[PDB]
């Protein structure tokens, strides 16, 4: 369902667990097979650059499954690529106006915070 | 409440009446001051108002030659990419177009979510100042890129596909290059293995979508080599693997062109610069920079925190005027409304509580 | 304290008699002090409720008459829109009511800001949230009164499967 390619390791000690608040920068793109070397990242559909850092409780199912599983395997400060197939993202339904049916998503993510801790 | 954040300025919720839209000074032209503040307040025109501006601009543009020729003084501007709030700052620092000559090198649209405001306001300025403000075509002024990026969606959201189509026809009428003050070739992109003399630009049939190959492509797409000026290989042109089309061109290619055509420099845009501009290796013959890149979109994509710049050429001085980004209103991705955005989560939250209650 | 006719609760809802019997058992589990009504604290004592950003909206919607507690009729009516036997309109009406805090049949600018802020917290700055609320109203408000009617709401969300969001598989 989800793969996580590490771009910069985090501190290798502080890792989110179920119920933690996490703080994340991200860029989310539609999968594009013609673009290895851009990590198969095609058109951007969202990012924190244009809005502000992203905050959520993790591991309790309120974000898509690929995030909820992969983030528990990051350490504070880590920057990675998450490749998420549609059944670990928005599935058949997609997200109207933004994510097509059966879309594979590619996120570049950076774990900036876990509860009170900051990278 | 009636409103929670009273300090946040609300947008202009209604389209202008025709009485508001048309200038009281010259009733054959739009009211510029009105349009400028209306778009600043995120206001829309009626479809008929928008089509009128686009079509009136098209009639002016299609009468112009492929290769414009105009003298200094003039303010030269690079990419804008829909960043209307920075376009306002650009005019503040570059001079009021009521009394200032302008040349834009293209890439008015895409990425920024105020592309149609940039086009409608620049076109309204062209209608008011047809003999002192000029607009070139960039690689984004075409169907393929506006469909791939954001401008087609923006037009369909704010206006209609008819407005989008009218913009596409207008973009086909945009001139491709200029000679400025009999000294500078001004183009969006770069040189071409098929650009030998200025007659080659004049021969182009510009009234069409840019081809994937050829001189018309290269004028809009080409870049200087990354090691421009310090090359090892003698090649004038090499395939541009960064763009996936067109070419990189070398310092010897630029010098050869300039010498053959009695010009001093190539002024172009198309590549983002941290400083808002870049000056390349000076020629031996004159000592002017052989190429200048000008880039007028600060904090490009809300990402790069770069400065923008314009070039203000007057009394034989190239004045470089940088500016920083200006805040702009927020839009959800793809112009989504807040009900479409929130309802999936609303459904999850509600049913999570019902489940807890029932099970 | 009160009486009610079970057959009328049945016929007035999407539920059959067996379902309403089960719902009565769920209502009694919630009615901890056996008063015959669900008080605010009886909802909020459920962790899955008190931790949910829409808890005060769901309680308010259940409390149809706004009297401060939820009787069995109100409990059944509030759940009835989520039945798989329910129709498209009543699920849209329930979704509309999430936003319409003062129950007057229109979503105002401030109501929409407040309810969205419950869910988004500091993911948007107040100015950002206000801007996209303002533009949604600008786009949805077809008659120009500054607020969003049920008809104007349903037009905006035509391409969202609100019915799928607003259904529970098992009762
Ligand atoms: C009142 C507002 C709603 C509220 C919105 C916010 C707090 C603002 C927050 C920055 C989201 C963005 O707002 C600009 C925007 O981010 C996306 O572009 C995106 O990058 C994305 O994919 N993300 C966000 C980062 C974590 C992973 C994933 C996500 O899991 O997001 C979650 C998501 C949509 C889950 C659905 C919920 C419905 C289930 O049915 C579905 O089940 C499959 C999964 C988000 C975080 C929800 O927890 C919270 C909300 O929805 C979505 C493509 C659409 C989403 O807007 C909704
Ligand atoms: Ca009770
Ligand atoms: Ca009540
Ligand atoms: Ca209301
Ligand atoms: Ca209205
Ligand atoms: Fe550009
Ligand atoms: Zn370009």
């Amino acid at each position: 369902g989800v793969t996580k390619k590490i771009l910069k390791e985090g501190n290798g000690v502080d890792k989110p667990v179920k119920g933690d608040d996490i703080v994340m920068n991200y860029r989310g793109c539609l999968y594009d097979s013609s673009k290895p070397s851009e990590h198969f990242m095609g058109r951007k559909f969202d990012s924190t650059e244009e809005r502000g850092e992203f905050k959520t409780k993790i591991g309790i199912g309120v974000v898509i499954r690929g995030w909820d599983e992969a983030v528990l395997q990051m350490s504070l400060g880590e920057k990675s690529i998450l490749t998420i197939t549609d059944d670990y993202a928005y599935g058949a339904r997609g997200f109207p106006g933004l994510i097509p049916p059966h879309a594979t998503l590619v996120f570049e993510v950076e774990l900036k915070g876990i509860n009170s801790k900051r990278a | 409440l009636e409103r929670v954040c009273k300090e946040v300025q609300a947008p202009a919720f209604h389209t202008p009446t025709n009485e508001q839209f048309w200038s009281p000074v010259d009733p054959s032209k739009p009211n510029l001051a009105f349009l400028k503040q209306h778009f600043y307040r995120e206001g829309r025109l009626t479809e008929d108002q928008a089509l009128w501006i686009i079509q009136a601009g098209t009639e002016l543009l299609r009468a112009e030659p492929n290769l414009l020729e105009m003298d200094a003084p003039i303010t030269v501007c690079g990419d804008v990419h829909g960043q209307y709030y920075d376009l306002m700052k650009l005019f503040e620092v570059g001079g009021d177009p009521a009394e200032t000559r302008y040349l834009f090198l293209g890439d008015y649209v895409d990425r920024g979510y105020f592309s149609i405001e940039c086009v409608l306001y620049l076109w309204a300025l062209k209608i008011w100042y047809p003999n002192t403000l000029w607009l070139l075509r960039g690689n984004h002024e075409c169907r393929h890129l506006t469909d791939y990026f954001t401008f087609k969606l923006e037009c369909k959201h704010k206006y209609s596909e008819k407005v989008y189509d009218a913009c596409m026809e207008s973009f086909c009428a945009l001139p491709l290059a200029a000679i400025m003050n009999k000294q500078f070739l001004c183009i969006h992109g770069g040189l071409s293995p098929e650009l030998h003399t200025l007659e080659d630009i004049k021969s182009i049939d510009r009234f069409r979508e840019p081809p994937t190959h050829g001189l018309m492509c290269d004028i809009l797409w080409a870049d200087p080599l990354e090691d421009f000026g310090t090359e090892k290989t003698g090649e004038y042109f090499v395939h541009n693997n960064v763009r996936g089309c067109s070419f990189f061109f070398s310092y010897p290619a630029a010098c050869a062109f300039l010498e053959k055509n009695n010009l001093l420099s190539i002024i172009r845009a198309h590549e983002a610069q941290d400083a808002g501009y870049r000056m390349y290796q000076k020629t031996r013959t004159t000592g002017f920079p052989s190429v200048m890149t000008i880039f007028s979109a600060p904090n490009y994509l809300d990402v790069y925190n770069n400065k923008a710049a314009v070039l203000k050429y007057e009394n034989n001085v190239m004045n470089i005027r940088q500016f920083n980004c200006t805040p702009h209103p927020y839009w959800l991705p793809n112009f989504m409304d807040v009900f479409t955005w929130s309802l999936p989560f609303v459904g999850e939250k509600i049913t999570d509580m019902l489940i807890a209650i029932l099970n | 304290m009160s009486s009610q006719v079970l057959n009328d609760i049945v016929s007035g809802s999407n539920f059959d008699h067996e379902e309403v019997d089960r719902l009565w058992k769920r209502f009694m589990k919630l009615d901890r002090d056996k008063s015959g009504t669900i008080e605010r604290d009886e909802f909020l004592s459920l962790p899955q409720v008190s931790s949910n950003p829409l808890s005060t909206r769901m309680i308010a919607i259940f409390d149809e008459d706004g009297g401060g507690d939820v009787d069995f009729q109100e409990f059944v009516s509030g759940l009835s829109a989520f039945s798989s036997k329910g129709n498209k309109e009543e699920k849209l009406r329930f979704a509309f009511k999430v936003y319409d805090i003062d129950r007057d049949g229109f979503i105002s600018n401030g109501e929409l800001f407040i309810v969205l802020k419950m869910m988004v917290g500091s993911n948007l700055k107040d100015m950002q949230l206000q801007q996209i609320v303002d533009k949604t109203i600008m786009e949805a408000d077809l008659d120009g009164d500054g607020r969003i009617s049920f008809e104007e709401f349903t037009r905006m969300v035509e391409n969202t499967d609100v019915s799928m969001s607003m259904t529970l598989d098992q009762f």
